């Protein structure tokens, strides 16, 4: 990936042995100017004038980091989970588009067409693989 | 100043240190841990972030200055 | 699935600990393992029920091997109010010799410990005098336990797989349970008592090798098939008559007498060999009842669906509607089991409650450490299957339940309304809670203030009335039996309550535990005691009527029976699920059995000294029960050890202190909660893979914090294993450091 | 993984969406009701479980639900 | 004359059937083939 | 009394408490003695609040009680 | 339904008979 | 169901099942739950307005 | 005093048998 | 009655505690007067005065008497209450009202209620004293 890592000393509270085992993420973003931010994993650190790369051990590390680079007006922030085969998977936004907006090509992904009262007993779905709330 | 005055002095050591361990960790974790990085987020007092995570009940800043009063009692 | 457990495929795939402790927690509940069938479930449950009943039977053989190979009981057939009975010898590298000083006693060669529980009264009522005789049962019950053990394992093999329809086939089981295995249990001990064990009391030695020689009776059975059945009582045993001797001795084997033999304090044998041959006629006659494959009979699913009363269309049985009541006992294991936990935990306290007013073992009633171990383990064996009743009630109600199979009957109607319900034991348990709690506070102020005739002292007139109707003559009420010109006391027409003279004789001793007097002490514990039961039961009720949904959740349902809570949302929901009722009533159940036991141990340790107006004066404040309870009798027990030295008291101590402890640990995850300690592991993770040479090994499974449910499991498991503890140590070490 | 359901007394306000800390939901077209969206839940594997959806839900008696189920590493939160 | 059977049995029950007892449950319930 | 009274407030949670209170707002619906400002059962930090309060004020007066009267007496 | 309620009242009539008659054997009124 | 009406929930799951609360609009796009009610009873999340379709109402009139 | 060594041997000799029988029924339940 | 009550008058322990009376207020002879006026009571045989509560108008001052005193006053304070609740909820802002008592409104209310055994009689025979059961709420059984 491409960006500079931002500037800090360095914490006990960033990647574990968790990174080069099974998962790794990486959030990127640009910056109109050099500013300081606070780090997911405590700490303050400076982003650069640009492109910028931050790796973090988890998925909600990032959504946090994005969700204050909102408050620094800076909104192209992407988040890339990483496997250690190299796999580099492209994540958030999926779409290409925020997910509080709506776009279309977007499918529904376990929608009731019921409301949630009209669920079965769980005797009626007994000694079976169904639950009450599938369909 | 004998054996069962190094024995209490210990005691006493052992819950101040146990004491201490508890509210540095809320003021040092109040804004952010492993588990919850928006912490500071949901304030200083809030009950928990939901069952998720395994359970995260208590993490709050506040709360440790619960289990901390429970502590200091104890000492 | 490809892991351990193996009966969870979702558990199996957990790479943390958390894996491991949900396994243990859910291998009993074989309904939710993978692939559950119900007819696989109902042929597992009875291959298990083999496994315990032969657990069961192996613990009764090693009480028998234990007292057979280390106990005294041949020397305390001859003193049986001196000697201490031995459960067993201590072999412990750990004691130091004065130790081992201590614990050498009951007039045994090493160290041992003194029994408790009442074994050694038994076997001797029942007849047993060597120790051959219990090592022949101890080998006996473990043949016993081989022959459940192997039965189990043969109903597994797929040719010996009971169908789904036998393990259905309920009036069956009812007319063999019935008859069966209560009547033919009763009938074979009325001849174990009428063969063995009135032969034994009265001096002769009746066993294996004499018994089809030795008649019972003189008379034969010759009295018998021709009716003349009176024979068998002429001639009972007197009132000096002493036990496993001649003297006194009389030939009668069924007697109506009432009372206690006089010299053991105990009931008679052959009222009890009596007792047990009319109560197996009984169940043998309730055990013909049920339509079987045989045409007669009742069929109880016809029973729930009737609706015409001779010819009158009603609702159903009382005008009550029935309709699918059979399907749904007969259908749903939770039912039947809280149903079945229920009734026995009712046996359970009304055995507590017989067993040291109406002692049936000869001189048990003089071993005060036994009544008291024995009436309050029985006490707590049935609060918890109390406990155990409402909380499958409640899973019952979550799992089982259908509306549309029960539509219409009697549940229902009773789901229907479950508000009022529940709003109705809450203002039961408040007047009972204010009211008994501000009248002891009244009588504790008042009492401080100098002035203790200004307490409020209530007589308890309805059950002195209910003593005085038995015929106890120290009221002065002249009432049903204790009037002689009643109706019931002369019995008019027949005349023939024959047991009324041993009756009376028992209930106006005053030397006895038989209908205790009572007073104004007594009035406030029974309210106390009112308000646990009530208390108990609105937790438990509530949880069950609400354990479908609520208006704080309305799906609860569909998450099951045990769940953390809902999340923090709509005002936060902690201690939402049914489950949470069971662990709220937990710690209620354990206040009342302990106000329960408080009560029946402080006045009978009174009576057991000849001072019951201790409690009758101190027992209508609390720091009577404070003071001359908890803290005049603790004394002993805190010097079981001391700078000084040690005695036989001090495994009580220790176990005292032990007790304080694990109670103690449990607050620690009754208070803290989870995310304190998920965050705190995860600095010793950080920890374990930054140090060196410590980097050369780690963990399989991930470290993590017990779940929220698991530690209100673990929490309320040390609380009530210390309260446990923590009493039975200060019971048997107050009883004993008094008298033995 | 967890399980994320969505019924259809959902009015599209987009307040689950916004809520998620970990990107679980997203917002797709609909004709059932004034906002003419819903909310849909692909990610379920990223769902930590901690119901910030169902609090941030306005519809009384909500129209997402979270059912807790086999804890992953994901699901439980380790950065470990 | 049988008491020296609790020289055996009380270690055995002790230290020798908790070795074994958390030595097989630890390769069992760590191994990934049942 | 206040010590123990503590420790319903710090074992429970307020899902229970709520769903109770459900029952008897019931009762009062019934005989038309419901208020118009909503009974509520505590907040979750507002029970652990509670809870420490009481036990900090149970076990200290159980402390002061038990010096004062042992100190007035012996010394 | 039943608004005089016969069937439910006729039986606490009687639970309520039976106990006068037991506070009557307690009030020393019969015997 | 007409704006201004007073109804009563028949919803189950609802707060405020068999309580009565005031309709504020009607929509007649077709949509599954038009009618908007009003309750002057906030439920546990603090609100007081929820849509209901028209079997979930019964007029109190 | 008590019973002869012969008989503790009986006994634990006898209790052999539901040990081998609880151990078959344990491993059966297994599966 | 039961377990030994004789009179106050006649009992020894009851004369001995009688001797000894503390003073309950500044009345130096508070203490004579209580047990001149216990010395009706029946007495167990440590002195302090057992109360009967069965409802024999022998004893109708230990129990009956104060049961009529205290219902008719718990009558009045919750007929009371519930007068003010139902007629504060029609005055546009009822929870405002609940915080801050409306006097000219309480204080009427607290005057009537004098005679709430007559207004619950006439409450409960026009059929005012209960809501219906379909018209308040419940929970999903
Ligand atoms: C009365 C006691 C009792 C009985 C009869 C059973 C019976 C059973 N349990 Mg069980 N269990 C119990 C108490 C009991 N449990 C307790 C207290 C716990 C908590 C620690 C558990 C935790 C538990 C788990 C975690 C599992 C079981 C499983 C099983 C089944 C297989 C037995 C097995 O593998 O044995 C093996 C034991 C031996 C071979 C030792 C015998 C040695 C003798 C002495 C010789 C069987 C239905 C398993 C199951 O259902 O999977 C199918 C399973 O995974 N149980
Ligand atoms: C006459 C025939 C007969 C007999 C004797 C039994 C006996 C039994 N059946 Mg069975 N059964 C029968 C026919 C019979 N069944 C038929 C025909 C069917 C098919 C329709 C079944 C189907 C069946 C199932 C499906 C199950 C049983 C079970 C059981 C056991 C019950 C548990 C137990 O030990 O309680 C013992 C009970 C008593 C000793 C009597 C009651 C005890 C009271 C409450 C105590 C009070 C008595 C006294 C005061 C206490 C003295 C105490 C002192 C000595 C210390 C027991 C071994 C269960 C089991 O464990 O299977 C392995 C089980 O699940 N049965
Ligand atoms: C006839 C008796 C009986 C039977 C057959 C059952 C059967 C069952 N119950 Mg149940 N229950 C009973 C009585 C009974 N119960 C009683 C008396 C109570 C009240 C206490 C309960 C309360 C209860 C609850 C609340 C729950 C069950 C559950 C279950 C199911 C699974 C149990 C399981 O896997 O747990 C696994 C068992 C363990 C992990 C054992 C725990 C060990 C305890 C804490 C004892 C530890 C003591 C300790 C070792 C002492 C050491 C002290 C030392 C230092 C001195 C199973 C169907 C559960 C379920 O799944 O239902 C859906 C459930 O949620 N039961
Ligand atoms: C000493 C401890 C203690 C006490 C007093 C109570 C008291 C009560 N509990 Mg319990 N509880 C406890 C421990 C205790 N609990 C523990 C450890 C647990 C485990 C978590 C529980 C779990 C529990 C549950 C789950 C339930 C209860 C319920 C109840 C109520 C029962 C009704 C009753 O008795 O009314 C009598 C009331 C009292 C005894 C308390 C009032 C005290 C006095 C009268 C008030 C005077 C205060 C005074 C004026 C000072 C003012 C203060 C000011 C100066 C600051 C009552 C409020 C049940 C309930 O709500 O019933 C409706 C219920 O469902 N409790
Ligand atoms: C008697 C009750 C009790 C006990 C024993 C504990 C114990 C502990 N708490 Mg604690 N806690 C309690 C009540 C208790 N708590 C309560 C009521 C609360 C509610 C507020 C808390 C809240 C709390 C917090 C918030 C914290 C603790 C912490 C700790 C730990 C202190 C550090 C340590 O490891 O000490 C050493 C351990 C002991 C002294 C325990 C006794 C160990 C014995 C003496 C030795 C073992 C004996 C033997 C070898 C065992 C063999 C057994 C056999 C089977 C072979 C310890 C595990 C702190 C912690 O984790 O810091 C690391 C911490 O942060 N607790
Ligand atoms: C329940 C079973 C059990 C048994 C039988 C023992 C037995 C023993 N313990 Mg132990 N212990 C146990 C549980 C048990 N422990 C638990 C659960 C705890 C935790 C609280 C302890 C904590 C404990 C401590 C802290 C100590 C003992 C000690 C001892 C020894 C007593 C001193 C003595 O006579 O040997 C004298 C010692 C010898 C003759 C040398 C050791 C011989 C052994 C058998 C080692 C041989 C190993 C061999 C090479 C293979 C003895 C061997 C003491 C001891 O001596 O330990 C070494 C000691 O210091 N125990
Ligand atoms: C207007 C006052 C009022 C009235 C008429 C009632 C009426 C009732 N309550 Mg109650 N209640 C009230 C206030 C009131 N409540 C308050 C303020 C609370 C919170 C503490 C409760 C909490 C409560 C519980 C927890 C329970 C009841 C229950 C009940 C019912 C049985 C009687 C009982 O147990 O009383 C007991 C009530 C109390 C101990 C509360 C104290 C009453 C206060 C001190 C008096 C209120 C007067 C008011 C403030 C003055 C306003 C007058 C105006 C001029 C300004 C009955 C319908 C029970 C039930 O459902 O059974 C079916 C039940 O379990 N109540
Ligand atoms: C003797 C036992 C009484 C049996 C009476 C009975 O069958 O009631 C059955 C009938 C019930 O009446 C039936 O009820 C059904 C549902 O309610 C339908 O309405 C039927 O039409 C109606 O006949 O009870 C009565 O007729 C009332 C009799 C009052 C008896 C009180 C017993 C008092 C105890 C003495
Ligand atoms: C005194 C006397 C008498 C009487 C007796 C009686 C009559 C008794 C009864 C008793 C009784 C009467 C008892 C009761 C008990 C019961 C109970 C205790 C119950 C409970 C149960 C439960 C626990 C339940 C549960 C559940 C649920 C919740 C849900 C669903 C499911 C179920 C159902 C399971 C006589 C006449 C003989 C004579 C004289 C003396
Ligand atoms: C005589 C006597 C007695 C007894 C008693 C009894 C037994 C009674 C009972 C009674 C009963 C069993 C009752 C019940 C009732 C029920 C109900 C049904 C109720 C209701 C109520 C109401 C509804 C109320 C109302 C109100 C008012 C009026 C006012 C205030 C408010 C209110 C709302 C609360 C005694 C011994 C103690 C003492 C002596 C004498
Ligand atoms: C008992 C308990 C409750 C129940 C307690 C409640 C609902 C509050 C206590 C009731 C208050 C004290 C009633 C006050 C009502 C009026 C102010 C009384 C006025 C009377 C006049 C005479 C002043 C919780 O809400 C709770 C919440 C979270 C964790 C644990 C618990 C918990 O343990
Ligand atoms: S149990 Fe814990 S995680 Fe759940 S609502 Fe309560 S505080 Fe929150
Ligand atoms: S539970 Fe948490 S992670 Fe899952 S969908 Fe809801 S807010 Fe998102």
């Amino acid at each position: 990936l491409s960006g500079k890592t931002p500037l800090f000393a360095g914490s006990t509270g960033g990647l574990l042995t968790k990174a080069v085992e099974e998962e790794k993420y990486a959030i990127t973003w640009t910056s109109p100017k050099a500013q300081v931010f606070e780090l997911p994993t405590g700490g303050a650190a400076t982003m650069h004038e640009g492109e910028n790369l931050l790796y973090i051990a988890r998925k909600e590390y990032g959504i946090a980091l994005g969700g204050q680079l909102r408050k620094f007006k800076i909104t192209n922030y992407k988040i890339y989970r990483i496997l250690p085969s190299g796999e580099t998977t492209f994540i958030h936004p999926a779409d290409g588009v925020f997910p509080e907006k709506v776009n279309a090509g977007r499918e529904k992904v376990r929608f009731n067409a019921r409301s949630i009262g009209e669920n079965p007993n769980p005797s009626q779905v007994k000694f079976s693989g169904k639950a009450t709330y599938d369909a | 100043l004998g054996t069962a005055d190094f024995l209490i002095h210990h005691i006493h050591a052992f819950t101040i240190h146990v004491t201490v361990l508890i509210l540095l960790k809320g003021v040092l974790f109040a804004r952010s841990s492993r588990l919850i990085p928006d912490k500071a987020n949901l304030g200083f007092r809030f009950p928990c972030d939901g069952p998720g995570r395994g359970g995260t009940c208590q993490v709050s800043g506040w709360d440790h200055v619960f289990l901390g009063l429970f502590w200091m009692y104890n000492s | 699935a490809t892991k351990f457990p193996k009966f969870s495929q979702d558990l199996a795939q957990d790479p943390t600990t958390r894996r491991i402790w949900y396994a243990m927690a859910m291998g009993n509940d074989f309904e939710s393992h993978d692939g559950m069938t119900e007819e696989n479930l109902y042929q597992k449950i009875f291959a298990t029920h083999f496994g315990h009943l032969a657990i069961i039977f192996l613990w009764a053989s090693s009480l028998l091997f234990h007292v057979a190979w280390q106990g005294n009981f041949e020397q305390w057939i001859k003193d049986p109010l001196h000697v201490r009975p031995i459960a067993h010898a201590i072999w412990d590298p750990h004691f130091g010799k004065p130790a081992i000083e201590a614990f050498t006693q009951a007039g045994a060669n090493g160290p041992v410990n003194i029994a408790y529980s009442g074994v050694y009264h038994w076997w001797y009522t029942i007849g047993m005098r060597t120790n051959t005789e219990l090592y022949t049962g101890s080998v006996f019950l473990l043949l016993f336990a081989s022959l459940f053990l192997f039965a189990g394992w043969l109903h597994l093999q797929p040719k010996f797989r009971p169908s789904l329809a036998w393990f259905k086939s309920a009036e069956s089981r009812l007319n063999h349970h019935l008859a069966g295995l209560f009547g033919v249990s009763s009938l074979a001990w009325a001849g174990h008592l009428i063969h063995v064990a009135i032969p034994e009391s009265r001096g002769q030695h009746v066993g294996w090798d004499n018994f089809l020689s030795t008649a019972p009776h003189p008379a034969g059975l010759q009295p018998f098939f021709t009716g003349n059945w009176g024979v068998y009582a002429q001639n009972p045993d007197t009132a000096g008559h002493i036990f496993s001797t001649s003297q006194g001795a009389g030939t009668a084997i069924l007697t109506f007498l009432g009372g206690f033999h006089p010299q053991t304090e105990s009931l008679w044998l052959t009222d009890m060999a009596h007792h047990h041959l009319a109560i197996a006629v009984l169940f043998i006659v309730a055990g013909h009842m049920y339509r079987t494959n045989f045409g007669i009979g009742h069929s109880i699913k016809e029973m729930m669906n009737a609706k015409t009363f001779f010819g009158k269309p009603v609702e159903g049985p009382f005008n009550m509607p029935h309709q699918g009541i059979y399907d749904t006992y007969n259908n749903s294991l939770h039912f039947q089991l809280g149903w079945h936990l229920a009734c026995l935990g009712v046996v359970t306290s009304w055995v507590a409650q017989h067993m040291y007013s109406l002692p049936s073992y000869a001189f048990i009633a003089k071993d005060y450490t036994t009544q008291a171990a024995l009436y309050t383990h029985h006490q707590y064996i049935a609060i918890f299957l109390m406990v155990g009743a409402f909380a499958h009630g409640a899973i019952f109600l979550v799992r089982d339940y259908d509306p549309e199979q029960n539509k219409g009957n009697v549940l229902e109607r009773v789901l229907q309304h479950k508000e009022a319900i529940i709003s109705h034991l809450s203002w039961v348990s408040l007047f009972l809670g204010f009211h008994t709690l501000g009248l002891y506070v009244h009588n504790d102020v008042v009492v401080a203030f100098g002035t203790p005739e200004k307490q409020i002292l209530i007589e308890p007139v309805f059950a002195q009335f209910i003593q005085a109707a038995h015929g106890k003559v120290l009221y002065g009420l002249d009432t049903l039996l204790s009037n002689p010109d009643s109706v019931a006391y002369t019995a008019y027409p027949n005349y023939a309550n024959v047991w009324l003279p041993g009756w009376l004789d028992a209930i106006n001793s005053g030397t006895n535990s038989l209908f205790l007097t009572i007073g104004p002490g007594d009035f406030l514990v029974h309210h106390a005691i009112a308000l646990g039961l009530h208390t108990t039961t609105l937790i438990l009720v509530k949880g069950a009527l609400d354990a479908r949904g609520s208006k704080l959740m309305p799906d609860k349902k569909d998450f099951g029976y045990a769940f953390p809570c809902d999340g923090p949302g709509r005002g936060g929901t902690c201690d939402i699920s049914a489950w949470d009722s069971f662990y709220l009533s937990l710690f209620w159940a354990l206040n009342t059995v302990g106000w329960v036991t408080f009560y029946w141990h402080w006045k009978h340790l009174g009576i057991w000294q000849g001072n019951v107006a201790q409690f009758n004066e101190n027992s209508t404040y609390l720091m009577g029960w404070f003071r001359d309870y908890l803290w005049a009798n603790s004394a002993q027990l805190i010097n079981g050890y001391n700078p000084y030295g040690v005695n036989n008291l001090s495994v009580w101590a220790w176990m005292f202190l032990f007790g304080h402890l694990v109670w103690a640990t449990g607050f620690m995850f009754l208070i803290s909660w989870r995310g304190y300690w998920q965050e705190l592991i995860e600095t010793l993770v950080w920890a374990h893979e930054r140090t060196p040479i410590a980097n050369l090994v780690r963990w399989k499974d991930k470290p993590v914090a017990l779940s929220i449910v698991q530690a209100r499991v673990v929490g309320l498991a040390h609380f009530t294993v210390g309260y446990v503890l923590t009493y039975a140590a200060f019971l048997i070490a107050s009883t004993a450091g008094k008298f033995g | 993984s967890h399980t994320v359901k969505i019924y259809d007394t959902c009015i599209g306000c987009t307040q689950c969406v916004r809520a998620c800390p970990t990107d679980v939901l997203e917002m797709v077209p609909w004709d059932g009701c004034k906002a003419a969206q819903v909310a849909s839940s692909p990610r379920t594997e990223d769902c930590v479980g901690c119901k910030r959806c169902e609090t941030a839900c306005p519809t009384d008696f909500l129209s997402i639900r979270v059912y807790l189920g086999a804890e992953t590493t994901r699901s439980m939160g380790l950065a470990y | 004359d049988a008491s020296f059977l609790s020289s055996i049995f009380v270690p055995v029950i002790g230290w020798v059937v908790p070795i074994a007892t958390f030595s097989f449950l630890f390769l069992y319930i760590e191994r990934e083939d049942v | 009394f206040v010590w123990a009274f503590s420790l319903m407030f710090l074992f429970s949670g307020r899902g229970y408490w709520q769903e109770l209170i459900e029952s008897i707002v019931w009762a009062h619906n019934k005989l038309k003695v419901a208020p118009a400002i909503q009974p509520r059962a505590l907040s979750i930090t507002q029970g652990r609040a509670v809870g420490v309060a009481h036990y900090l004020l149970g076990g200290i007066a159980t402390t002061w009680a038990f010096f004062h009267a042992h100190i007035l007496s012996v010394g | 339904a039943k608004p005089p309620y016969t069937f439910r009242t006729g039986w606490a009539l009687l639970l309520l008979a039976v106990n006068f008659l037991v506070a009557a054997y307690y009030f020393h009124i019969i015997q | 169901v007409q704006r201004g009406s007073k109804v009563r929930i028949l919803r189950p799951e609802s707060y405020w099942f068999q309580d009565v609360g005031t309709v504020a609009s009607v929509d007649q796009s077709g949509i599954k739950y038009p009618v908007i009610v009003r309750f002057d009873k906030v439920n546990y999340a603090g609100i007081n307005t929820n849509n209901f379709a028209v079997d979930e109402l019964i007029e109190v009139e | 005093s008590s019973i002869s060594d012969t008989q503790v041997y009986i006994a634990l000799v006898v209790a052999l048998i539901p040990g081998l029988l609880a151990w078959r029924l344990a491993t059966e339940l297994y599966k | 009655l039961g377990a030994d009550l004789t009179p106050c008058a006649e009992n020894p322990a009851f004369q001995a505690l009688a001797k000894n009376a503390r003073n309950t207020t500044a009345d130096p002879q508070s203490g004579q007067k209580r047990f001149e006026r216990y010395s009706q009571a029946l007495c167990g045989p440590e002195g302090y005065p057992h109360l009967i509560v069965d409802g024999r108008l022998d004893r109708a001052g230990d129990f009956l008497i104060p049961s009529i005193l205290f219902l008719y006053i718990a009558g009045w304070i919750g007929w009371v209450g519930r007068a003010y609740l139902q007629a504060i909820k029609k005055d546009s802002d009822t929870e405002q009202k609940e915080i801050q008592l409306d006097l000219g409104i309480a204080l009427p209310i607290i005057a009537t209620g004098f005679a709430w055994p007559a207004a619950a009689v006439k409450e409960l025979l026009s059929g005012e004293l209960t809501a219906k059961d379909s018209e308040i709420t419940v929970s999903p059984r």
